[PDB]
């Protein structure tokens, strides 16, 4: 399935590390005047044209380069815009949605209307450009057992290193929002994270908690785990709710390696219904391919 | 966005009349041009550049235009019409074109509000921030004035396409009840009348 | 000054545009 | 054009007409122009070229 | 479909034999250049031609 | 298929141009070895017909061409076919490509000059311009009579020796275009025109009349035919020998 | 049945592209002044006079042309009219209704009593001379099951392409006025429609779609559908009402060959129960006579 | 849109230096001017005009004439229009003008001796290597790109000292004609209207007598002989404001101009040509 | 420049103005 395609960093930008997908590159018209300004990556599929190629270079306002990824994820496509143009980090995915871009590249990986790139704010909650790690707690952080408990305590410590060096810390486990609630306040982790996921929840115990799933649009034409194989384009829109609009790169742990839609990277973990001392192996495991990525962008 | 985008492609139209416009290559403003009855002659080509480039707006496909045509300013009240400041008449094969010069320059020298009105545009702040930070022309009356003619002219065509195809008999007919091209389009998306609408409520 | 009666409904004719199903 | 840079200007001269008595005056014209264009740039022996130290 | 802007300015050839075409306009041809005839050095001829015609 | 002299002109170099001007007539397989277009760009002369009379039911297309020479043109702006001797002046050599110098000097008898072009175009060009040959001579021989009808030019004989002089393809060109003023069909001779319209000379074959001044030859009666004010070419004096209404 | 007859042009006429039926040629005395202004064309069936040709041909103010057609239709009448003068458009079908002139040529096709010319309105809907089609609902557009569907969803684009070109769209379904009408509801279609047919119906859904059929002539001295085989009449009246006195040429769309009455094309399609991909191929048909119409005419 | 706007090729080499080059927008038409009308105007007192010939359905030959821009009291070099190479550094106040312009001028002039001179100047400026040279490259390879353009002999029979009736003998306006460049013969062809045109033994008079004179000064606004030809030419203020509100308007007006009228254009057996 | 040929010939004086 390797397709090639074009992208463009724009030579004097206002608003940084933004992709916009456009279907073709005619599509900047529908840009016009000062809304090119705000997209500093563009990215559309070739279609084999030498004299669009041409006008392309000819723009002097992007430096332009061509790259072959798989039509079926972004991962692909956003490794080589990065390793291209050199920039660990990536803002809020734009797309056009006067004109959407259909590509398969997409499917539920996550997008933006155009044109509220302005409205988005770029405040956020950690300083710099933050990882971002998403948990599936049933047995990756808690014993499946039904008195759950930390399959290994150094959980804190780990995650107060993630927060230490600065890292957005997400929860997505498919179970009962009030199971999942619960079972953080059991094992006292609860404030350890930043986004929980399995009117937001109310009992008296908690404010708001677990965003409602209003979000629902059954598959992408791929039969899978019944709700999703996780959702990158669900846990990015909540990071922007949460004003987290800019990431270095995103893994998903788990127990369970057939969700995995689309993430930077990805941890396994046994289903041990009882606890065991192997959270700190898997902690290593996550910080090796946060060093890895450092090593991909360390340049 | 969108909306932007036909707005960006209704302001190239406007562009391209500039260029005719320009290519016409008059020393005045079209405001002066009217004002000025002895330059009956630019009055007249101007009229003729402007009819020319609807009628290739509206058809895209046809070039060829009426490369001659007889024409009369009219001054007198007399000798115009409420509601329609152009004309097209024969006197017996040859084909008038009749222009309302004083209500051309009426319309033309009020005053437009420009200022006056507030409407919604894409205003952020923070990018009027992060810009300071990073730190022959048209004015807005002389384009509506601009507009203003474009259109006038382009019920004027419309009439005249009425003449041409149908004949003076229709023309007439038209001129008295204009329900004919309450559809419009039906070629004419090049015309800007097709863009927006107009209308007058009791009150 | 000529007049006239005026045709309203007419006027709005002259800039009335249908709105299609598309 | 090694016409143009030995001086050579008899032979320069016959091209020329050769090259006009037959588009290929317009080629005449390109390479002439681009060629005496470098040969007076470098010309050290003049002013105004940037050359002479 | 089409995009256009304006005229653009771009790099120059120095080679004095970058400047030899077919004298024919029915038959196209392209002399071989060294890319090192853009550089703005005194050099104003390429490495291609300088290492063809004078060794 | 089709038939031009001058269109065996193979892109044998990268010098200076090489498109295929040859008038569609070319695929007419009629008795001229030249299209419209080269006999128009290289003699001043256009491709034409003429029936005669249905009296026998003969009709016959008499092949003629016509003058494009006006009143105004001398010397050589009036040659229509150069001798050998003035070919080459006529002629821009440094124009044309040279596999067309290369025909002209074949038919006109310029091996020296055939020869001293191939030398110089030697430095994929020779088989080029070997195929160019091998199209020309084939033309050349097909058009020469020595192979396995009194048509008099000067008779209405050095005018018949010039003739004579010229190549089979350059014969056969002269006796195309070139009308005689009188036609034999065995035993009734017929005159046609009462004057000559074309001289036959040293230089070769010039529109050109016996006395006078040049004819007049420019590039509401609504009601009525036209008769062409174009001047076509005619000469001599043929005769027809002892053969039927031959058709063939 | 082919039959010679008369034609004169009016060498400056007030009404234009206008046909005015006669008797014969005397009849022009019934205008007499200031009528015969508002009736360009003139026809009438020729009694084999060469004096009244004299007479005609000394009348300065028409050009005459002779020619024959069947005595059983105006399409044959009207494309010898159209071709002789170079018109491709008519006008309203005018006829001498003080002195009816019975031409079996007419028989149901369309007529005026010359008076109301003046009266007519010249404003229409569709600038130019549009077209016209008509449609037999009844699987011609959609499919005879009783779920009825677009055979072909392209019908939505074709009729689309038909309004941008410029073309009257008229359904005529031999069916109940609210059958047709739910037909359209169902299947969407509803606005595609200038005409309408199967007080023109009011059910709180629908303000005036079907003009009700008060017009009741039983058939023509011919045995045929019960109804009719349809009426160029009755639909060429409709364009009246709607303001269209004008058209270039008529064409009939339909299942049933049979119908056919007197149109200047006619296409048929399958009574096709099921959806299938063929309404393309039928447009294509349809635009192919269209085109030929203006091959007649091109000049 | 290539400008063709000869002396608009200055640079303000110096930086507290800032040039307008306010001219005139014909520089853009692709006509046989070199030089468009408002450089025309300031530095040879000509302005641009057009002279129709034949101009009755479709012939439309339109021979282009520049004007006198000089009144009937200067003389002298205030009256010279074209100074010869000679007198020409003299009658252009060089040194008030602009040292880009000066090199435009010995360019034309083919004074190279002050090329060199102008350039060695140049040498000793502050930021001399970093872009004067470049400057210098510039100007000097548009003006040579536009001799050598104007100059036939690169990579017909008009004749202007040949009208002169009452001179004793000699003419030689046509040599010093032939002794300028190609630029400036150029310009005089394209600005100096022959008084008489033959074609094909068909002889035009346009004026009764010449208007220009030729000689070694140069070309000269001046008359063949007698007395010189009649040439004449918001911030609201107190006097601004105009008193209470309140001959042959009906007729048109002859110009009073003096379009550049002299020599005599031979054509042979060409026909109209128009391409 | 117009084509025209205007009447011209023989001298005239005036002393002042007298318009
Ligand atoms: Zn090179
Ligand atoms: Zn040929």
């Amino acid at each position: 399935l390797q397709s090639k395609w074009i992208c463009l960093r724009l030579n004097d930008a206002i608003i940084k590390r933004h992709v916009l997908v456009l279907s073709e590159y005619a599509d900047l018209k529908y840009l016009g005047f000062e809304k090119y300004k705000f997209f500093e990556y563009v990215i559309f599929q070739f279609c084999n044209d030498p004299q669009l190629c041409k006008i392309i270079e000819n723009n002097y306002n992007y430096c332009m380069q061509i790259f072959k990824a798989p039509a079926d994820d972004m991962r692909d496509i956003r490794h080589n815009i990065k390793r291209a143009f050199k920039t660990p980090v990536l803002g809020h995915m734009c797309v056009l949605s006067n004109k959407p871009p259909m590509y398969s590249f997409l499917k539920e990986w996550f997008l933006l209307p155009h044109y509220k790139v302005v409205s988005l704010k770029s405040e956020s909650l950690t300083w710099g450009f933050p990882h971002v790690v998403v948990f599936d707690l049933d047995s990756t952080l808690i014993t499946e057992e039904e008195q759950v408990e930390i399959r290994d305590p150094f959980v804190y410590d780990s995650l107060q290193e993630l927060h230490e060096m600065g890292c957005v810390l997400v929860l997505w486990s498919y179970g009962s929002r009030d199971h999942v609630a619960h079972s953080m306040r059991d094992v006292d982790l609860e404030g350890y994270f930043d986004i929980i996921i399995s009117n937001a929840i109310v009992d008296y115990n908690l404010k708001k908690r677990f965003i409602e799933n209003k979000f629902v649009f059954d598959i992408h034409n791929h039969r899978s785990d019944n709700n999703i194989p996780k959702s990158p384009k669900i846990v990015i829109k909540y990071l922007s709710d949460k004003n987290v609009n800019f990431f270095k790169s995103i893994t998903l742990v788990d127990d369970l390696p057939t969700n995995n839609y689309a993430y930077d990277f990805y941890v396994k973990v046994k289903r041990c219904p009882t606890p065991v001392q192997d959270w700190e192996h898997y902690h290593n495991e996550i910080i090796q391919n946060i060093m890895d990525y450092e090593q991909y962008f360390i340049k | 966005s969108l909306e932007s985008y036909e707005t960006l492609k209704i302001k190239l139209a406007l562009s391209k009349y500039m260029a005719m416009l320009s290519t016409l290559e008059m020393t005045q403003p079209l405001l002066e041009i009217f004002r000025n009855k002895a330059d009956t002659r630019q009055i007249a080509a101007v009229v003729f550049s402007t009819l020319a480039f609807i009628h290739n707006r509206f058809h895209p496909l046809v070039t060829n235009f009426t490369n001659k045509m007889e024409f009369v300013v009219t001054e007198t009240n007399d000798t115009s019409i409420p509601g329609e400041p152009i004309l097209f008449t024969e006197n017996e094969g040859v084909l008038l074109c009749s222009v309302d010069r004083p209500s051309i320059v009426k319309m033309l020298s009020r005053e437009f509000d420009t200022e006056a009105l507030v409407n919604f545009e894409n205003d952020n702040c923070n990018v009027r921030i992060a810009k300071t930070f990073g730190a022959f022309s048209i004015t807005e009356v002389e384009a509506t004035q601009y507009l203003t003619l474009l259109l006038t002219v382009e019920h004027a065509y419309l009439h005249y396409y009425i003449f041409k195809n149908y004949g003076v008999f229709e023309y007439c007919k038209s001129l008295t009840d204009h329900s004919l091209f309450t559809n419009k389009l039906r070629k004419t998306s090049n015309l800007l009348l097709s863009k927006f609408k107009f209308t007058i409520e009791d009150f | 000054v000529s007049n006239c009666k005026f045709n309203i409904e007419d006027y709005n004719n002259i800039f009335k545009v249908m709105e299609n199903i598309r | 054009i090694f016409h143009l840079i030995y001086n050579n200007e008899n032979a320069v001269n016959t091209i020329c007409d050769n090259l006009k008595y037959t588009n290929t005056q317009r080629v005449i014209h390109s390479v002439y122009a681009t060629t005496k264009s470098i040969l007076d740039t470098t010309n050290p022996n003049t002013f105004c070229s940037r050359v002479s130290r | 479909v089409p995009v256009g802007m304006a005229p653009r300015q771009m790099r120059v050839n120095r080679c004095i034999f970058a400047s030899i075409v077919s004298f024919d306009a029915c038959i196209t041809y392209k002399s071989p250049c060294s890319p090192d005839a853009y550089h703005d050095d005194g050099w104003f001829i390429c490495n291609n031609h300088l290492i063809k015609r004078f060794k | 298929v089709n038939r031009c002299i001058f269109a065996s002109i193979v892109s044998f170099d990268a010098c200076i141009t090489y498109k295929s001007p040859c008038s569609p007539d070319a695929y007419h397989d009629d008795g001229w070895f030249i299209c419209n277009n080269h006999l128009i760009k290289r003699f001043k002369m256009s491709k034409m017909v003429l029936p005669i009379f249905d009296e026998d039911d003969n009709q016959f297309k008499m092949t003629i061409a016509r003058h494009l020479v006006g009143n105004k043109e001398r010397g050589i702006k009036r040659i229509l076919i150069p001798s050998a001797t003035n070919y080459q002046d006529v002629f821009n050599l440094n124009s044309m490509m040279q596999a067309e110098q290369l025909i002209f000097h074949l038919i006109y008898n310029n091996e020296n000059a055939v020869n001293t072009i191939c030398d110089n175009l030697k430095y994929n060009t020779q088989r080029v311009i070997h195929s160019v040959y091998a199209t020309t001579k084939s033309i050349l021989d097909t058009t020469n009579p020595n192979t396995f009808e009194l048509r008099f030019f000067d008779v209405t004989g050095a005018g018949d020796q010039l003739f004579n002089n010229y190549s089979g393809f350059l014969q056969n060109l002269i006796r195309r275009a070139v009308a005689p003023e009188y036609l034999q069909i065995d035993t009734e001779e017929l005159r046609f025109r009462n004057c000559a319209t074309c001289i036959i000379d040293e230089t070769g074959l010039v529109a050109s009349v016996p006395d006078g001044p040049e004819l007049y030859n420019p590039i509401t009666l609504s009601g009525y035919e036209e008769y062409p004010t174009y001047v076509p070419l005619f000469l001599g004096y043929q005769i027809i020998n002892s053969e039927n209404n031959f058709l063939r």
